[PDB]
């Protein structure tokens, strides 16, 4: 098996870079049009990160930043899988997360939301995806944040993720929700995304059947990457 | 088949999850940094500095910058790289960085990169592939950092030529200079507007 | 009868000029709106082209530029009718059309595609409209044509038309397209037109019994111009 | 597992012998029945090819005869899947392939169509399935054949394939046809099949992640044979 | 009552078709072409030029650009001309020319027209419509060119006046020039932008 | 479970890709055909040849012919027979012909096969296994090939004894002749009509 | 305009020669397919007949056999356009019908039915069309005609008709219905014909403005022919 | 685009309408035939005859057949006559007639045909195109007579030709005889069965 390129990202599939809905995107998105360029081996390259590095709390936002006793809010675990637009598992990806809290407060200088910090909440999480693509972490399901676009506007409950995996072109940041929210209907960064289908893919399900007994609730999420082609006539990447 | 999952906004406070430290966090005993070179690295030391700018011309004091590039032989430290030549053995080769928050400057303290192979048979002039996310800005934008002293490379390099505004590909090219002893590239960024960066679909 | 002004171009009939799905336009695309004006003897005349500066083979774009043998591809023939808005036909238009050859690529200096040139085929013709606003043309059906765009882009298989006619108002360059090509639905291009019925107004139909037996299959194809209305009171034009 | 007979072939999934409406099988179908017989060691064994007699080009119609240059017509990359009707992958089967050239011209003594011939295309290919039983193979889409049934009959594009795999009883040999080609509707040979969902069984789809840009456009085609069942109380087969 | 046919852009070869010869293409004896004047037509000879420029300055080397106007006597070649008088015989009305694929310049060969009668009794100054079409246009852009030196006539001109922003009626004015003892009029064409050039509905 | 992928007609030039030779077309170095007999392979030689007729008594001169037989001793060189006894290594058991294009006649150089198992203990008569494809035949039609100077063999066939037509047997056998030396059996086949060839469903 | 080849006739839209449900076609119908030949001008011409010889009542079945009175039945007016598949009428084309009595009787040596005959009533007609392939006929309509095909088979009430036209390739007979009649869901002659649209396509319309007050009915039929297609490349006719 | 009226049966009593006289019905003045023959018509008198047989072999003694030829020069009386030749001004090139009610035998009296032009150059052997309708006929049947005697023009003919059963041609050629100094042509039909006519869709 012999890999060629990525498969084109499909722009209708993603928002577009101007969307006045979401007021800081006005001054902040390209006036030219993306120059599309055909891959080199600097775009289907990425770097690699050791397992040994990661603490043993590092996926667990309940516990990485306690100290004189337990977060206040809903004890949630997340899992799920991680592939690519063929349906291969992603194998070692570097999975980032990072929230607010219980109250919709983030721990950030630039937060000055009356809701109320939790000194025994950090708020960011990391771990590797397995051989199979899967991923598990636990913490507090986030409360919804008001934030200033609109004067009266609020995020849904949300939980920001990042993805570093095999290739640069497959680099991705985006956030998810939780099913049920009623606010997901009218967020207008959610609304950013052209097609139904496309915000339902960011809607995590609950999973009741991983529930654990007087401890936990679970929502299952699962994340899809760009792919890469085989090659089997000429090979043009180098 | 599947679709790719949708981008969304790293929002103001990507800090928290990707610089916990630029936000006061200290959960995590490794950190990932903006410091790409490790004691025995091989290469020519240099620094990567310079500001994002929005469209009426004001720094991004909440941008988080990510680079990616290759060792001082133009090898990248990837098992997708298949150049069959070993990479230098102490070299990431990625970094990430945020703005200051009060005047807008990020930093990398990298290696100066070797050419890399392009597409049949040509060969790439030496560049860094750099990713900017931020509030306001809904799918990361990509954009690649040649060399000024490069000039040679630079001019026979396959994606600077595929550009064909010829006065688009100088916003790509970061300026040299020599603060101290210390060699240091210049690369401002414009989002949007007059002398905007060309941004790439990859 | 005394004819007065073309109908007003319905604008919402037709691509808008900046459409940012197809890259090139964002540049080449007016910031001003357009400025409508009333009609006058300038725009209601246009240039008369004579029958007989025109080749016997002009409309034969299979033999027109055949030296040691036939092209290679699909014989197809071409034909349809073409009438203004209000269903009168346009006799002794000009109609000149333009294409790429069976492999995708076009005869012209810029046209880089590793499809093969058919030494045999040219790609252009064109031919006159009779009094009952009927034209026919021979060609072989062009294949699709693979551009950077985003980067893996490719146009349908299609064929480019333009029309000089009785005014200048009139004036219209055009592409049409062929009855069942999976690309349609795909198209940056076809998709600046923003209703379903006129993207379908450009796509030419299989004609069967008009098929050639053991010789050349056929396509329906018709064409709509703006029509001139009647004056029956007050003659402002003059 | 030992294995028993392959299952019975569903005569009603298949056209039948006689089908007035394809000519030439007025004379050429039997009268009689076909005599069903229980399966013996003939019929559950086939032979082997190796890998080894397989030339480098030999899957690749677009270069496997070409002498001067490239043949002329669109680049295009067949793929998929072989299993049995229980799914099982079938590996190392010979798949043999023809068809005509871009004009709907046969490089074969008895065609005398008008559409050009390509010195540069031969439009014969041969692979084996690998142990995923994947097999692909690059040419150049066939444009449609004129032939004689009713004096303007006119095939649609299409590809003939044969297998030989694991056992006599799976030997098979058909035609697979394009996604949107509006003759797929009028042919009286795909018409000889019965039903409506297995002639769709044989239309490739157009496959556009998989495209490779400015080069070749990718269809995707599974075929199914015959599968064995298992034997788990006594075994008749010998 | 059916509906217009929709425009689609000309795309980067519209010259296969409509300019056979500027493709190295020979198919047609008598071929269409940027050159209206013919040994006995009537009127002072002058010569039209000019370049397209897009969004950031560049000029468009893949432009088509096509002119209709009357004769001297302010008389259209067309059948559809309703003034009674007799138009020069020798005089097509017009032509079709592209840039020149390295340098971008485009131009003609006509002659200046006479002043056409306007709606309602009025006289417009003389003037030549225009057309344009490209790659990344999807409907063809009409314009129409005045001449500098009929200052008079343009002041009384009822289309230029229908546009309300005084500054903008200049950019439909090309300017004079003597190379020679031949008279050139320049007229560029800024197709969006600072001084973009006002484009008509017609 | 899924559906067999339906049959269809190998159509007048099933040559092209099944006997690239046959066609003129030399695009592989090894192709397959009608000789099952290497230098080393064991058994009795024997020719076998005939026509393919039509319901009207003409022979097809588009027709394909591959035969599927075991060894001398009965054994098939596939790895699904089961017997446990060593097959003749060089013997592929497989060829492919055409009919010549004049005249109709179809030819193999084979071996005569061995005995092979029936089903539940029985013993089969030596049999070649045919299939016939061509222009009009919708479904490769499958037959087998019996000997006449195998009399007791052939009186206790289960596959023979199960065709309760008994006159309808005898389509299935070959007749033996000696050509100059080489054994020859003749099979001819009559798709439609009287002496019509018994054909099975497998 | 020059004249090419009469489009091919479409097999689908007619009954087969075989059709058992009709007993008498099973031995009068041939064993093998049909040969389909390319036309030549033996196909493509037909003979003329001068209105000259034709009689002021050869078109008035009610009067044209009358002799001591008027027949018996239904007075009835029919009358419709002729056709080509493309629309154009049909100039000066002999037709031709014949039909049963009131009572289901045919004026014929071998029929023994005993529904009544009728002295004043012969049963036979023919017309040209005229410039707008315009025809009109008057009589009695039929009787259902009982025939033995199963025992109790009865035909809808129905009229022959015979068309010679401009191409031996258009000639036809055929038979048409009238609206409403019950015995048309049952006849197995008129179900030879596969499709219901065709079966139709034979039904006679009423036409309630055109009846005559006081005096006759009338049903409205056309009857579409072959039509020709135009040549506009080669000749190959001749 | 509209679809061809579907044919149906002449059914039984196909002569009231089509030959009245045959049905004891005098309607007309001017009744059709099968007298091709006017006094001054030019050419060589022949009669043309023979039987319908169904597939047992019995005559259908309810046939209508009707013939369409052209003159002794090879051109048809019909408009569509492209051949730019005058046409002998005595034939109408048709005629009807049914088979004997008790016999089965039918005929004409006509002329020999001259032959005709075929496709693309060729020439046509001399012919009559011949239709069938009766009861049981669902759709008239279309065949040609061609004549014994010329031998030499029929090797040559592209319909003929274009037959590929050989054995199949001869059922289109009718025998010479002469019948005390009358020519006459036999002509038998097998509408079914063994040596089947050759029935075309024209
Ligand atoms: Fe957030
Ligand atoms: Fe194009
Ligand atoms: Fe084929
Ligand atoms: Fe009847």
């Amino acid at each position: 098996i012999i890999w060629g390129a990525y498969a084109q990202r499909n722009t209708e599939d993603h928002p577009p870079a101007y969307a006045p809905g979401y007021k800081t995107s006005v001054l902040r998105s390209p006036k030219n049009a993306l120059i599309s360029i055909a891959e080199t081996l600097s775009e289907v390259t990425a770097p690699h990160f050791s397992a040994d590095k990661f603490g043993p709390k590092d996926n667990d936002l309940i516990l990485n930043y306690a100290k004189d006793g337990l977060p206040i809010g809903e004890r949630v675990i997340v899992h799920g899988y991680v592939r690519d637009q063929f349906g291969r598992p992603v194998k070692n990806a570097l999975v980032e997360v990072w929230q607010a809290n219980a109250s919709g407060r983030y721990r950030h200088p630039n937060d000055q939301y009356i809701g109320a910090m939790d000194p025994n909440f950090g708020g960011c999480g990391r771990m590797l995806t397995d051989d199979n693509g899967y991923y598990v972490f636990r913490t507090i399901k986030p409360g919804p944040y008001p934030w200033r676009n609109r004067i009266n506007e609020w995020r849904p409950a949300h939980i920001h993720f990042s993805l570093i995996a095999d290739g640069w072109a497959q680099r991705l940041i985006s956030q998810f929700y939780f099913e049920g929210d009623t606010l997901i209907d009218s967020c207008p960064i959610l609304k950013t995304i052209p097609s139904e289908q496309q915000r339902r893919a960011l809607i995590a399900l609950e999973d009741k059947s991983n529930f654990i007994e007087a401890d936990s609730r679970c929502y299952r999420f699962d994340i899809t990457l760009r792919g890469r082609r085989a090659t089997y006539f000429e090979n043009d990447l180098t | 088949e599947l679709k790719e999952t949708p981008s969304q906004t790293g929002g103001p406070y990507v800090h928290i999850g990707l610089l916990p430290k630029q936000a006061n966090i200290e959960v995590f005993e490794h950190n990932l940094d903006n410091n790409l070179v490790q004691d025995n690295t091989q290469g020519q030391r240099i620094r990567l500095e310079g500001q994002v700018f929005d469209g009426l011309g004001l720094p991004l004091r909440d941008v988080l910058i990510e680079i990616w590039q290759a060792d001082t032989n133009g090898v990248y430290p990837s098992q997708a790289d298949t150049q069959g030549k070993q990479v230098d053995p102490n070299f990431l080769g990625w970094g990430r960085t945020g703005a200051d928050f009060g005047t807008g400057f990020w930093s990398f303290n990298t290696i100066k990169p070797g050419a890399v192979p392009g597409r049949k048979g040509s060969t790439q002039a030496p560049h860094i592939s750099l990713i900017i996310f931020a509030h306001g800005i809904n799918i990361g934008l990509h954009t690649r950092v040649y060399f000024d002293d490069e000039a040679e490379a630079n001019a026979k390099d396959p994606v600077l030529n595929s550009i064909e505004w010829a006065t688009r590909r100088q916003t790509l090219v970061a300026k040299r200079e020599e603060r101290d002893g210390e060699v240091v590239y210049r690369f401002d960024i414009r989002i949007q507007g007059e002398n905007e960066t060309v941004f790439f679909d990859i």
